[PDB]
């Protein structure tokens, strides 16, 4: 129980950097640039 | 107002917008998809 | 301030202190909404109780709190449960929010109910009380102005009776343009918004008939009606207003606009029953399509501009010795010659075209059939010198003839089809000859293109014994040739016996055929065709899935439907048969001719993969659904694969390029000329295989198409309706690497664009400035220049309509009718 | 034409136009969705196009 | 910094239906003020159009309030 508890939280850390790492990527390569 | 028939036009654009609305389900199409093929 | 006395209030014991209780919290709830959201088992009880008339009150609370508390649905059930002191909040607009979620229940209802009977709002299907809310919800449109309003919710509520009551209210003729505009945007509504078939032919037909009570009216909106739905009787029913406003170029204008908009189903049925009611011979002569015909003819010699630098430094790089190249140049100078008689590239390259032969010379024979394509007089007398009884020294002049005879003839070829019907039923008894079976193969072909569009089963009997023959190179002919005739009929006893034959035969080519075959005929059959197309993604033999993947293609054809692009998503990705790969790639681009704007996009995903068959098959569908004007998205996917390093992706790339630039000037675009460029320095250089060359050639020869003066049309602006011919060209052209002879299909994708005037008595990048230039009539009119061409506002010649502001023919009204003045001669004439 | 001394539509479609945010409101709820259906169609472009 | 009468001379460059009359009562608390503060002397329009073109206020309705 204890590990699964510590997989949770490091699970937790795979969502929260999926979602936000590309989102300000797609929007700076919608503006335009050289 | 000073150019009337402003009951008419004002309609078309929410026409329009039911339409657009779903070429952006056209994009939850691709969505699936690209989950798919990656 | 605190609800601590409002919740003792309801749990103190007298019946008068529990009303007391609910008149405080109703005035005020957007403090105490918190509190009292927990004791609310006690609101509903005293709801419940018949010893209070206050149990409305407290229904009415119950709303209110569940509004504050976020749970919007449950609250109109209550807020209906209270029955009055809701119209109080009706004209609220700070809570609207519970009168609108009303009418957006109703409309997810509303779709269940029209599948049990159309009407289910003037029954008990539903609740009697969201009926009459829907119905005062409309009224308040009507408040702010204009029935408009109201048409877009009765629509998704599945409302046909609100939406009659209402364009009759705009049936006083308050302005007939006006009014017509009013029923116009709803007719372009109906086809992008529901697909329910039901329903969707409802609103046309009834919006066709408000027109119709109009004197005046577009008869633009009574056209697109008659073609979408493809009814004779609405058709008929249109002439019987105008027998009664019958004048020469009145009737005339309608006529030359229906031909090119309507199917060709449609015309077969209507000239009859106009010859049945009576009717002049001079609408019927419109109505058979003869004139325009010889009209294009006139067209083309006026304005035929043929460079000839590119006929040189083609013919001396693409030697005739080997056969890749000569046909390249046979087929593009086929297309250049297209509509005039044009023979003497053949004179002066005699020698060049001497080095010909096996199917090179074939190809060469049908390549006639383009250049005197039109000219239908003497079409049956310019390929006599070629026809059999006439030549014997190759076998190869003598089939080639027949198939070229069929596409002069394409479209108006009933006569034509006697002939040709009469040689295969000859030469479908024996096929193991050399002669007889090079013969057959162009008369199958033939008889596909002059029974187009006919279904006829003299027909099917004749090529279905060629399939039964199990001819070595004619049954791939009498396969195709089924599904042109028999184009979207879906009998069963065709699908089956076709279904099972590809399994019985065993020759490569005709079970390629086959699967194509099946498409042709299962063409426009949407659900009905659905099944087919489960049995043929699910067979493991790569022939019957390569052509599932166009019998969704043509099935949906122009259709906004997700599944049909769904599906074919699917089998690019997940097959691992790159053939298969590559068809459902361009099977895309016919699903999506309706809207060719997102298609890009879609094919972006598919370029990025490095298979050579995915991003050869990307090509081709980008090609096929920007066509005609262009879409700066597709010029730009193009670009890397014109330069990619596996050839069969490049000449590819070449050719469906120039579909999306077709007949656009460079001074108008910069692109075009360093992409007409580049075509060119293929075809001089010799150290690239003949692949590169052959898609150059090509390419180069598609640009200047007709002499320069014809351009790919998928959707008419004569309606924005699709055109069927179109579909059928371009998907045949797909399969040219297969079989070469296949290419010259797409000359049925080719149509010129010009304005011709005919004075109706007889019957004879932003460029833009204040300052005219002049142009002549029947000249080449881009559909650029369409829109920036007004009729003088004195004129000799004044067009009934106002000007449409696109290519084809418009009706003048002449002035003064008994001046003498010049005319452009007409074909017809010219002969005899 | 411009001022704030003579109001807009005189007045008379002020409040028979307030009635008009709630027939749309069902798509501009919608629309709010589709804001972050665009942002993930292409982060699963990406991915895919590293891939 | 820079004298606490720059608030209401703002109000005057941009349109006001009742904008100006409002901002004037809040300075009148702490002891008026509408020396320079009137068109002529705080006044930047003058045909400008960012500040709303002082032909196109006068002339009709539209809001942009």
């Amino acid at each position: 129980q204890v590990f699964d508890e510590r997989i949770k939280f490091a699970n937790q850390l795979h969502d929260e950097y999926l979602v936000s790492m590309r989102y300000p990527e797609d929007k700076k390569t919608q503006q335009n640039e050289k | 107002n000073n150019n009337s028939a402003l009951s008419n036009v004002n309609s078309d654009i929410y026409f329009k917008l039911k339409k657009l609305e779903k070429e952006y389900e056209l994009l939850t199409l691709q969505e699936d998809y690209i989950k798919d093929e990656q | 301030t605190t609800a601590a006395p409002l919740l003792a209030l309801l749990r103190e014991n007298q019946d008068s202190v529990k009303t007391y209780a609910l008149e405080s919290i109703n005035n005020v709830v957007d403090q105490l909404w918190s509190e009292i959201s927990n004791e609310l088992p006690d609101i509903e009880a005293l709801y419940d109780d018949d010893t209070f008339s206050d149990r409305e009150m407290a229904a009415l609370i119950a709303s209110k709190v569940y509004y504050n508390l976020g749970e919007y649905e449950s609250a109109v059930k209550y807020a209906l449960a209270a029955k009055d002191r809701f119209d109080i909040d009706e004209k609220s607009q700070f809570v609207e929010t519970i009168v609108s979620k009303s009418i957006e229940m109703y409309v997810q209802e509303a779709s269940k109910q029209y599948t049990k009977d159309e009407q289910f709002y003037t029954k008990d299907i539903i609740d009697p009380k969201l009926t009459s809310i829907f119905e005062r919800m409309i009224e308040k449109c009507l408040k702010a102005s204009e029935l408009k309003l109201a048409l877009g919710i009765a629509l998704e509520g599945y409302r046909l009776d609100i939406i009659e009551s209402a364009l009759k209210s705009k049936l006083d003729q308050d302005s007939t343009s006006e009014n017509v505009k009013i029923i116009n945007y709803l007719l372009t509504l109906a086809i992008t918004t529901v697909t329910n078939s039901k329903f969707r032919s409802s609103i046309l037909r009834k919006s066709f008939d408000f027109l119709m009570n109009m004197p005046n009216c577009d008869y633009l909106t009574l056209n697109k009606v008659v073609v979408n739905l493809n009814d004779a009787g609405l058709a008929l029913q249109l002439f019987k207003k105008l027998k009664e406003e019958n004048d020469e170029g009145l009737s005339a204008q309608i006529a030359f606009d229906l031909v090119s908009s309507a199917s060709q189903q449609l015309l077969e049925i209507l000239v009859t029953e106009l010859t049945a009611q009576g009717y002049d011979p001079a609408l019927l002569n419109i109505l058979s399509g003869l004139p325009t015909c010889d009209y294009y003819n006139t067209f083309l010699l006026n304005n035929k501009n043929i460079d000839i630098g590119l006929l040189n430094k083609s013919k001396s790089s693409l030697d005739g010795k080997f056969s890749l190249f000569h046909t390249a140049v046979s087929v593009a100078n086929g297309f250049m010659h297209a509509g005039t008689t044009d023979n003497s590239f053949i004179k002066a390259n005699l020698p060049w075209l001497g080095k010909a032969q096996n199917w090179a010379k074939f190809t060469a024979t049908a390549s006639l059939g383009v250049i005197h394509k039109g000219n239908l007089l003497e079409g049956k007398k310019v390929m006599a010198p070629y026809l059999p009884g006439s030549r014997a020294s190759s076998r190869f002049i003598k089939g080639g003839s027949l198939y070229g005879l069929g596409l002069i003839y394409a479209g108006f070829g009933r006569d034509t089809t006697d002939y040709l019907k009469n040689i295969i039923v000859e030469n479908s008894g024996t096929s193991g000859d050399e002669d007889v079976d090079v013969l057959l193969h162009g008369a199958s072909l033939g008889i596909g293109l002059a029974a187009m569009g006919s279904a006829n089963i003299e027909v099917y009997e004749a090529l279905k014994e060629v399939l039964y023959n199990d001819s070595a190179t004619s049954g791939e002919a009498a396969a195709l040739g089924m599904g042109l005739c028999m184009l979207g009929t879906g009998k069963p006893e065709a699908i089956h016996d076709m279904f099972t034959y590809s399994q019985e035969t065993q020759h490569g080519n005709i079970t390629r055929g086959l699967a194509v075959g099946l498409a042709l005929i299962n063409y426009g059959r949407q659900e009905l065709a659905d099944d087919l197309i489960t049995k043929m993604l699910a067979s493991d033999e790569s022939l019957l899935r390569y052509g599932g993947a166009f019998t969704i293609a043509l099935a949906y054809a122009g259709t906004g439907n997700n599944s049909a692009v769904k599906r074919l998503l699917h089998v690019a990705v997940s097959d691992s048969n790159d053939d298969v790969r590559r068809a459902a790639v361009i099977a895309l681009g016919f699903v999506l001719l309706r809207d060719y704007t997102t298609v890009p996009r879609i094919v972006q995903l598919l370029s990025k993969s490095h298979n050579a068959h995915v991003r050869c098959g990307t090509a081709f569908a980008l090609g096929i659904a920007c066509a005609g004007k262009g879409l700066q998205s597709a010029i730009d996917v193009l670009d890397p694969l014109t330069k990619d390093p596996v050839d069969f992706v490049r000449q590819a790339a070449m050719i469906a390029l120039s579909m999306i630039l077709i007949q656009q000037t460079e001074k108008l675009n910069p692109q075009v000329a360093d992409i007409n460029k580049n075509f060119l320095s293929v075809i001089t250089n010799k150290h690239q295989e003949g692949l590169a060359k052959f898609g150059a050639c090509v390419a180069q020869g598609i640009m200047n198409a007709g002499g320069r003066n014809v351009t790919i049309q998928l959707e008419n602006a004569d309606t924005g309706t699709l055109d069927t011919k179109s579909v059928v060209g371009l998907v045949m052209f797909s399969q040219f690497w297969y079989w070469f002879p296949l290419a010259h299909f797409l000359s049925l994708s080719f149509t010129p664009t010009t304005v011709i005037g005919i004075r109706g008595s007889d019957q004879a990048k932003n460029k833009y400035s204040s300052k005219p230039y002049k142009v002549d009539n029947m000249t080449r009119i881009l559909p650029q220049q369409s829109r920036y061409i007004s009729f003088i506002k004195d004129d000799r010649f004044v067009p009934v309509r106002k000007f449409k502001g696109n290519n084809g023919v418009v009706v003048l009204r002449d002035r003064e009718p008994k001046e003498p003045v010049a005319l452009i001669e007409t074909v017809r004439q010219m002969k005899d | 034409m411009t001022a704030a001394v003579t109001s807009s539509n005189i007045v008379l479609e002020t409040h028979e136009s307030g009635i008009k945010p709630y027939f749309e409101q069902k798509i501009q709820e919608t629309e709010l969705k589709i804001r972050s259906k665009t942002e993930n169609v292409r982060r699963l472009e990406a991915q895919r196009n590293a891939l | 910094e820079l004298l606490n009468a720059e608030t209401l001379c703002f109000t005057v460059n941009v349109l006001y239906p009742d904008s100006s009359s409002f901002k004037k009562n809040l300075l009148k608390f702490i002891t008026s003020n509408h020396k320079s503060s009137v068109p002529g002397s705080a006044e930047l329009r003058n045909s400008y159009p960012a500040s709303f073109y002082s032909v196109n206020t006068e002339k009709k309705t539209i809001e942009v309030t």
